[PDB]
RNA sequence: GCAGUCAAGCGUUCAUAGCGACAUUGCUUUUUGAUUCUUCGAUGUCGGCUCUUCCUAUCAUACCGAAGCAGAAUUCGGUAAGCGUUGGAUUGUUCACCCACUAAUAGGGAACGUGAGCUGGGUUUAGACCGUCGUGAGACAGGUUAGUUUUACCCUACUGAU
RNA sequence: GUGGAUUAACGAGAUUCCCACUGUCCCUAUCUA
């Protein structure tokens, strides 16, 4: 939502996306079709199954594009460390593939009910409807890379803890040996476990505490090495991120 | 729960205590188990299950073919 | 076609035929299982049936809304005089 | 002050009443909340665990003092009865013929002053002032007529919904006699009076109510040792941060 | 056309029969109906003379009602005062039949307290209990002086 | 922009008496609170708490408690009584008084 | 029923009581709050034209100045005459409460019915002076 | 799911189906509730939705107050005129047909209730009954 | 956005409830003639406006009472009809 | 669908006459989730009321399996037809689409069940008007109005009764 | 290409809304010849 990202469905692949959709499709149409019925139900039939197939793969993406947040329209603290776990145009890059194939399946859907409409045969019709799905099929193959990518991004960003950048927060900050995770360990109650080796925490925690009646966070920090402007890794931007957007102690 | 979680429960609490002999029944299982589901399973899905047996065949033996000719 | 507004049937199709009864006495179709360890035992009675009234009961049921309260119910009254016996049957278990 | 709840809501002065000499606690369900009730009190003073009018809702339809109970017309005479045989004989029990029949919404009162509804009948008045012994003001609170409801009032201090006006405050303050303050209860409602029972050494409220607001009502009401009512000058940096 | 209180569409094309679950018109009522778990509330003597009185009524008073039970009379016998409907009318012949297995609800374990007892007439509107309680509601009348 | 902007100002001011009469009026303890040991849930001092009475005698739903057990009566043999309520067409509160 | 009290007397379309009309009459602050109306969309002369004994609405003073002259309120000023017939009058006639039926009889034949009897004079005087001289139509302003 | 009633609900005679006009008993600036369906409800072919006395529906405002109007929101039923079954054993009804505006967690928007309330409604309802003078 | 506000201009299309398009004119409209062709006795809010109109077309109900919707639509047939000023 | 690289079987033992499963890339961007007020719908002999059965290609309810499945809430699968699957609005009508309520508002068959069980519209004419065409009589499946099929007591089936 | 365009009253002419009122309906029951 605004603080936490633990209410996207899920994605899945393009060969899996595929079977799901198009056995949809099959399980809950019927199946049944004859020479002999008349022409406008043989066309209303194959129009069916063009149509529904198109509203299922538009569905599926539809529930992706709501469900992942938007970069440009979030806090500046969320989407520089957005920015720096995953890299941001791979991130709007892969979104607007899946909104494009989202759009190209809806033209594939009206032009083909379009062509479905004059039809004169069984065979034509079922030749027509065939040439729809595949095309669809094959805009759906095509977006093989991204749906992975988002897939770990998904797994990935729903454990993300939970910051509010407006409230009373004490950060905490050093070099790489404890200090900082034991005074948390102390301070609250955590699973941030101490360690003599330098980087035992390759991200950032919250623990959460009362004085005077008030509620008080404290963000514990990987740390900063040695490195000037632009050789330091993710881990150390995460900090310097931290520090320049929380508004803090 | 923060950062990953999982994990850091099982290097500090561990797996189930019959967890490793479940997984290698599982494993020495699974032989039988490919060969009912040929046998038994009926209509589409036997012709997607025979789909993607052909598929890792194909696969298998292409995997054995590149690895012999690429080491000798 | 399909009927395209489901419906629930209208009636019950268990009680059927909707006949006349064979005699005014309805006949018991079950009894009680035997326990061949309990003292001796009548498992029915018979009398006629005597009009309706209305009670008043103080009621006691823990966990609902009405626990301690008044509660009106209607009630039916038989009236049974006592029974006379006067003789006995005796039946076998055959295969049939 | 504790927090419990009746089954799982808030409303603690729906469900029951509380005063320096008895406990009123609706019954049903379990025991859980006549033994909430009975770990903070003991034997000190008589529970009883009570309906009126068939219904659970006691606290809003009763109203008593230490001295004296009224009950509405629409009680039964077995429950006032029972409620004769449980309470002992230096606590009267009257019961009222009176219009507003939700006793506990039109009058707050403690053992010296009781705020009436505007709207009341000069009997019930005269029979106020001759039951529960105390001197009896007709006045709204801040334009809310269920002064009951939208009150909570005890011998040391008052908490009046959050709305209230400071001269409102300082005009009432002086008609009672307390210091009196404005504030919320169970995570911000501004009905204090029913969401919330309390006398000279014990207030109970609801599981959502939350630190500030419990160290407030601690302060105004005088309960603990370290509550000197005016706390809220040394208390003010969680008020202005709240 | 040709009426209302009937049933439209009694069969298709196929089969060509009418089904035997398609309603049709006939006998109602004069069945055989047994109906299970119904609580007794009273086991009344017949030389008890106080049976319709309870602990919360105190008053000298059978259940017979105020002019006898209509289409059937006094009762002066032993009679069982069970819950609810029972099927059958008045005066037919009831068997009544033990429990066929052992209930484990909380109201076949509960024990029933009887409060008041109504024996005003069902022969028009009822609104004395007894005799008694008529003539000293109404006072003296002109044949009775 | 307000007063410490308007929604705290007649909640972190306290509205004080003002005295009028001449009338003490104390708050009272009955001396018997005063005289209590503390509850303590984690100690085998404890009262009894009817929960657990509760919970001996059947569930939560399965407990019936005796409402008349408590009662302050003269005699103890007359807690278990039950009053008439009703004689011939008339209520028996009716005509219940002394004298 | 059959159609004609059933067309009347419906819950929906039930009319005022008589002893909350007595209660009206009496305590002439009331009278004033009831002569004294506001304006209201739903009522038919804009609340205001009111007659107090039959608790209905007029669309014009003129119309208020005919159903004065006319049959029908005196029948409903004949009724509202005397002990109002509240539930302690079948209380005491069942002989229950008949000290406190006896002590109301008593107050209301000695404090309050004369004080009906005043308010109820008054107010026909002040109806009498102001439905004299006015004009049939109707000016639709309300002010 | 039957949210903000405390406890459950016993069978009461339905009085108002789908389409009825009630008044509005509280002082938030209503003048009457046009009924447009009702929370917690059967299926059946052909059979209205009906509420009663204690029940949560949708209503829309169509007099009243301007801001109020051209919006669905939550009621309470509290008053009947349909004639319901005390256990206790009296059958009784009402003069007319009431209810007031609440929130989906059962909390009411107005201040103060006029005329009385049925006993059953504020015994479901607990901020019902901390807004009620006269409970019937 | 008000589709059927902005069509409501132009000839009626199947109104309901004309007191969506009546406070429209009446922030719409200079008064130097809605005064002129209605003859406006005092105060201008919508409802009293309506009320004196409906009491003044004749618009009444069963017992005397103005019917809102007919007499408003009076007025939006007045705009349709063309009888105030506008451009 | 078109174009290219493959490479197990191949041309009943030939690789490159000539195929060629499984793959793999290209081609279809208001190419950084942008625009797109759109229902780009289909449908002309059926639609509605009433009522009963059957299929499983399972929406809900029962029991299981997998998933970075903490809890809660979901997603994808397996068995399974015992049981349910609504009230309205709206364009000629229906589907589709909206508004809710709901555990859920699954999909189909029975002469596209039920055109001499009943009904709006057609089959189905004759009166009249407008538009277009024709010198004209007239025509138009272009538009709008008004318009006659009317058993059962027979056999069987079914429901009850001797 | 400048019979055409309006029209009060009248109509067993055609279409759409509102108030009143109701067994049209929820959801049926009872009575007379
Ligand atoms: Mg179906
Ligand atoms: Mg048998
Ligand atoms: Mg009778
Ligand atoms: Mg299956
Ligand atoms: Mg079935
Ligand atoms: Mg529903
Ligand atoms: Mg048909
Ligand atoms: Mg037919
Ligand atoms: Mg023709
Ligand atoms: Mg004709
Ligand atoms: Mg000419």
């Amino acid at each position: 939502m605004q603080l936490s990202w633990k209410d996207i469905p899920t994605v899945a692949p393009a060969n899996d996306l595929l079977d799901i959709v198009l056995n949809r499709t099959q399980r809950k149409t019927p199946t049944v079709i004859r020479p002999g019925f008349k022409i406008t139900r043989i066309r209303a039939f194959y129009m069916r199954k063009v149509k529904y197939t198109g509203e299922g793969f538009v569905e599926k993406f539809e529930d992706i594009l709501k469900g992942f947040p938007n970069i440009n329209d979030v806090h500046p603290f969320h989407r520089d460390l957005m920015d720096t776990l995953y890299e941001k145009n791979h991130y709007k890059i892969s979104l607007a593939a899946i909104s494009r194939a989202k759009s190209l399946v809806e033209q594939v859907a009206r032009d083909y009910v379009r062509l479905l409409k004059f039809g004169q045969s069984l065979f034509q019709c079922k030749q027509l409807k065939r040439a729809a799905l595949g095309r669809m099929a094959t805009i759906v193959k095509k977006l093989r890379d991204p749906l992975a990518y988002l897939e770990q991004v998904r797994q990935h960003i729903g454990r993300l803890p939970s910051i509010d950048p407006n409230t009373r927060t004490l950060l905490i900050c050093g070099y790489p040996n404890v200090g900082k995770s034991s005074f948390l360990r102390c301070i609250t109650k955590s699973d941030v476990d101490v360690q003599p080796y330098a980087f035992t925490t390759k991200s950032l925690y919250v623990g959460h505490f009362d004085y005077k009646y008030l509620r008080f966070q404290a963000i514990d920090t990987p740390g900063i090495l040695d490195r000037p402007t632009e050789e330091m890794n993710n881990i150390e931007m995460q900090s310097i991120y931290a520090i320049a957007h929380l508004r803090s102690c | 729960p923060q950062n990953d979680y999982i994990e850091r429960h099982i290097k500090q609490h561990g797996k189930r205590l019959d967890h490793e002999e479940r997984k290698r029944k599982r494993e020495a299982r699974e032989s039988h188990k490919i060969s009912e589901r040929a046998q038994k399973l009926t209509g589409w899905k036997g012709k997607q299950f025979a789909k993607k047996r052909y598929a890792e065949k194909v696969s298998m033996r292409k995997k054995i073919k590149a690895h012999e000719q690429s080491k000798v | 076609s399909h009927r395209k507004y489901e419906a629930p049937r209208h009636g019950h199709l268990g009680f059927l035929p909707r006949k006349r009864a064979a005699s005014i006495r309805a006949r018991v179709k079950a009894f009680p299982k035997d326990d061949r360890s309990k003292p001796v035992a009548l498992t029915s009675f018979l009398g006629y049936k005597a009009g309706m009234t209305t009670i008043v009961r103080d009621l006691d049921r823990p966990g609902s809304k009405f626990h301690k309260r008044e509660v009106v119910e209607a009630v039916t009254v038989v009236d049974t005089p006592p029974v006379v016996v006067v003789g006995v049957v005796g039946y076998v278990e055959t295969p049939r | 002050a504790t927090r419990t709840q009746f089954e799982n809501s808030n409303e603690i002065g729906v469900f029951s009443k509380l005063t320096n000499t008895y406990c009123l606690v609706a019954v049903g369900g379990s025991e859980n909340f006549y033994s909430a009730f009975e770990a903070e009190l003991g034997d000190a003073i008589p529970i009883v665990h009570t309906t009126i009018a068939g219904t659970r809702i006691i606290g809003r339809m009763t109203a008593g003092n230490r001295r004296g109970l009224l009950v509405p017309t629409q009680t039964t005479d077995q429950e006032l009865q029972h409620l004769r045989n449980s309470l002992p004989d230096s606590v009267k029990i009257q019961r009222v013929e009176e219009r507003l029949s939700a006793l506990g919404n039109v009058i707050c009162c403690n053992d010296y002053v009781a705020l009436v509804h505007p709207d009341i009948d000069r009997e019930t008045e005269e029979l106020i002032s001759d039951v529960l012994g105390v001197e009896v003001f007709r006045q709204t609170i801040s334009g809310n007529i269920l002064v009951g409801s939208y009150c909570s009032l005890s011998n040391q201090g008052g908490l009046v919904h959050p709305q209230t006006s400071v001269q409102d405050q300082e005009e009432l303050s002086s008609l009672l006699q307390v210091p009196l303050v404005a504030g919320t209860v169970n995570r911000g409602s501004s009905v204090v009076g029913a969401g919330m029972v309390v006398n000279d050494y014990l207030a109970v409220t609801g599981l959502d109510t939350t630190a500030p607001e419990l160290s407030v009502i601690e302060s105004i009401f005088r309960l603990q040792d370290a509550q000197p009512e005016s706390i809220s000058g040394n208390l003010r940096d969680t008020l202005i941060e709240t | 056309h040709r009426g209302l209180r009937k049933v439209a569409c009694i069969g298709a094309w196929h089969p060509a029969h009418v089904m035997w679950s398609v309603a049709r018109a006939g006998q109602r009522g004069y069945h055989s109906r047994t109906s299970i778990n119904h609580k007794i509330y009273r086991v009344g003597k017949g030389d008890d003379e106080a049976n319709g009185a309870t602990s919360f009524d105190r008053t000298k008073k059978t259940i017979t009602p105020m002019g006898g039970f209509v289409h059937y009379g006094e009762i002066k016998n032993d009679f069982i005062m069970v819950k609810g409907c029972i099927p059958g009318n008045r005066k037919r012949i009831v068997t009544l039949r033990k429990s066929l297995y052992t209930n484990t609800s909380r109201k076949a374990l509960e024990e029933v307290s009887l409060k008041w007892i109504d024996t005003a007439s069902k022969f028009g509107k009822g609104r004395f209990q007894t005799p008694a309680e008529k003539h000293a509601f109404m006072g003296t009348l002109k044949k009775d002086l | 922009s307000q007063s410490r902007i308007n929604n705290v100002l007649n909640k972190i001011h306290v509205a004080q008496p003002q005295a009028r009469d001449d009338v003490k009026r104390t708050p009272f303890i009955p001396e018997s609170v005063k005289n209590l040991k503390k509850y303590d849930p984690e100690d085998p001092n404890r009262r009894k708490l009817a929960r657990d009475i509760e919970a001996e005698n059947g569930g939560a739903g399965v407990f019936n408690v005796n409402l008349k057990d408590k009662y302050l009566l003269e005699d103890d043999e007359w807690k278990n009584d039950i009053m008439p309520e009703i004689l011939d067409g008339k209520n028996v509160y009716d005509f219940l008084d002394p004298e | 029923m059959g159609r004609y009290s059933v067309k009347r007397y419906k819950t929906k379309r039930r009319t005022r009581d008589l002893d909350l009309i007595y209660n009206d009459l009496s305590t002439k602050e009331s009278v004033q709050k009831l002569l004294n109306q506001p304006l209201d969309e739903t009522k038919p002369g804009l609340g205001q034209h009111y007659c107090i004994h039959c608790a209905k609405y007029m669309e014009t003073a003129i119309a208020l100045k005919t159903h004065l002259k006319g049959k029908v309120h005196k029948r409903r000023v004949k009724e509202l005459r005397g002990v109002p017939y509240t539930q302690e009058v079948s209380d005491a006639a069942a002989g229950y409460n008949l000290n406190k039926f006896l002590n109301r009889v008593q107050e209301i034949t000695q404090s309050v019915g004369p004080e009906k009897e005043s308010n109820e004079a008054l107010l026909k005087e002040h109806l009498d002076s102001t439905l004299a001289n006015v004009k049939t139509t109707e000016p639709t302003l309300p002010w | 799911s039957g949210n903000g009633a405390q406890g459950t609900k016993f069978r009461i005679s339905l009085g108002l189906p789908v389409g009825a006009i009630m008044n509005c008993a509280d002082n938030s600036g209503a003048r009457n509730l046009y009924i447009i369906a009702v929370k917690g409800s059967g299926s059946r072919l052909n059979r209205l939705p009906a509420a009663s006395l204690g029940d949560m529906v949708m209503a829309t405002v169509k007099k009243g107050k301007p801001e109020l109007r051209k919006k669905v929101m939550p009621a309470i039923v509290v008053r009947q005129a349909k004639s319901w079954r005390r256990r206790d054993g009296v059958f009784l009804y009402f003069e007319d047909n009431a209810g007031v505006i609440a929130n989906p967690k059962g909390e009411m928007k107005g201040s103060a209730i006029t005329g009385p309330v049925g006993k059953e409604c504020a015994d479901l309802w607990p901020r019902v009954a901390s807004n009620s003078g006269v409970v019937v | 956005e008000e589709d059927i506000l902005f069509r409501g201009v132009v000839r009626v299309e199947h109104v309901t409830h004309p007191e969506q398009y009546i406070p429209g004119v009446l922030k719409r409209c200079q008064v130097k003639h809605l005064e002129r062709t209605y003859e406006i006795s005092g105060w201008k809010d919508a409802t009293e406006f309506i009320e004196i109109l409906a009491r003044k077309q004749g618009r009444l109900l069963k017992g005397g009472e103005p019917d809102e919707s007919g007499v408003s639509k009076q007025i939006l047939n007045d705009f349709n009809r063309g009888k105030i000023p506008w451009f």
